[PDB]
């Protein structure tokens, strides 16, 4: 039941250096190799690097003179950093748990049999069975195919994966949001049934996450999309459908806002009229 | 990047197959293995070294590989399976992994659903700083996309509308939201304001009145 936790900021300004932070629960940091892979919105997923339990860091190649991955094995702490980021490094940070290792294996043909020496360095395959001999022969008619070098199998796969962390690139600032309740005109709905929400308004950068009655409300329950305005800031609005009748039964939005430190829990009333 | 198809779909109960088409130095090496990935959550390792299934996977999900090009097959197909689905392959080094360019899967057969509407009015509080913000939330239609038209006074409005695109909801129909951003002086002005869905040539109309909210 493998944990991990990206923490790291949520907004980073153009050219300024990111750091991310991997910390790991279920499991020993120094029995397994660690590593990053984004996503872009809307684009494919992108490896980053990982640094193995021995503390050596292997990364993208394509951006590794970007890229730096620490480790602390007391602390169980992974880092990542990315120097000069810019608007294409917007996207969902996940910490993850690798499997590496570059494996000389063997596939010898279903004519082919295991030999060892002679026609070649180590261990490779003969032709038929090698006239029932032991060491590799390359004359006619026998084939040898060697290990030689360059038959290695790079083996990959991650097999944990974090919840990820979305880190926005711009030059905007933090901005936390406004929330607004919303309910129906009085007379102007289609019950049993009422129906309200929160307008969580004008906020940078994503996420926001909103639940109702501090989660004792799950069901009925919908929060959509962000929109991106014209403004540069982002709204959402999240609603929940009740019965109705009332009371007992108050209703209160909590919206959170981490990347501003900013918690909001507003009071949602079916107006009265 | 290795070669997936964007997009492909197969209706329920049916199998489906994703590909993805490299080169002898990513997958013609020969340990490709596929990730899913559900929105709203982390993504999920299905099978490792091209043929292997990770822990807690399905036989309906298997993967298999023809030189270049690795495969994975998923019968009977369920709402669930519905997700962005990624292969990938070290090249010429374990630290060089290479995602492929992700498939979306398609789960058809779903039977259609219309909208439901709701339109908001501005709050009270938002109207005290001079905006207002008309939200209008659509749900549960399928397929997912919709249509939107505002109105005030029954004529129609271009300006300050912002639509979002349709996403599921873990009842697994879709859902939208507009949004109509004025002053408080404009929202005073007008008889009515309506919020027009339409969705398969059938529209829903909601209408709110100032004078009354």
């Amino acid at each position: 039941q493998v944990q991990l936790r990206e923490s790291g900021p949520s907004l980073v300004k153009p050219s300024q250096t990111l750091s991310l932070t991997c910390t790991a629960s279920g499991f020993s940091l120094s029995d397994k190799a660690v590593g990053w892979v984004r996503q872009a919105p809307g684009k494919a997923l992108e490896w980053l690097g990982s640094i193995d339990t021995g503390g050596t860091a292997g990364y993208n190649p394509g951006l590794k003179t970007r890229l730096s991955i620490t480790k602390d094995n007391s602390k169980s702490q992974v880092s990542l950093t990315v120097s000069s980021v810019a608007t294409e490094d917007s996207a969902t940070y996940y910490c993850v748990t690798v499997y590496q290792k570059t494996t000389q294996k063997k596939n010898c043909p279903d004519d082919y049999t295991e030999c060892y020496g002679g026609a070649c360095d180590g261990t490779g395959c003969c032709s038929g069975s090698c006239g029932g001999a032991s060491a590799c022969r390359d004359w006619w008619p026998y084939r040898s195919i060697c290990s030689s070098d360059n038959t290695y199998t790079y083996e990959f796969h991650v097999d944990a994966w974090g919840q990820g962390l979305l880190v926005t690139v711009s030059s905007a600032s933090t901005t936390a949001p406004k929330v607004y309740p919303l309910s129906s005109c009085c007379g102007d709905k289609s019950s049993s049934t009422v129906t309200l929400g929160c307008l969580v308004s004008s906020y940078m950068p994503e996420p926001v996450t909103v639940t109702w009655n501090s989660g004792a409300l799950k069901s009925g329950v919908h929060t959509f999309p962000a929109v991106l305005q014209s403004s540069g800031l982002y709204s959402l609005s999240s609603m929940v459908t009740v019965p109705g009748s009332t009371s007992g039964q108050t209703f209160t939005c909590n919206v959170a806002h981490p990347a501003s430190s900013t918690k909001v829990d507003k009071a949602v009333e079916p107006k009265s009229c | 990047v290795l070669n997936q198809p964007s997009s492909v779909s197969g209706s329920l109960g049916q199998r489906v197959s994703i590909t993805c088409s490299g080169s002898s130095s990513n997958v013609g090496n020969g340990y490709v293995s596929w990730y899913q990935l559900i929105p709203g959550s982390a993504p999920r390792t299905l099978i490792y070294g091209d043929t292997s299934r990770a822990s807690g996977v399905p036989d309906r999900f298997s993967g298999s590989r023809s030189g270049n090009t690795a495969t994975l097959t998923i019968s009977s197909l369920q709402a669930e399976d519905e997700a962005d689905y990624f292969c990938a392959s070290a090249e010429d080094s374990s630290s060089n992994a290479v995602f492929g360019s992700g498939t979306t899967l398609t789960v058809l057969g779903q039977p259609k659903s219309p909208p439901s509407v709701t339109l908001f009015p501005p709050s009270t509080e938002e109207l005290n700083g001079n905006k207002a913000t008309l939200v209008c939330l659509i749900s549960d239609f399928y397929p997912g996309s919709v249509t939107v038209v505002w109105k005030a006074d029954g004529s129609t409005i271009t300006r300050n509308v912002e639509t979002t695109r349709a996403s599921k909801q873990s009842n697994s129909k879709y859902a939208a939201s507009s949004y109509l951003s004025l002053t408080s002086s404009d929202w005073k002005s007008k008889g009515s304001y309506s919020c027009e869905v339409t969705h398969e040539g059938s529209t829903v109309t909601k209408t709110v009145k100032p004078s009354e909210c």
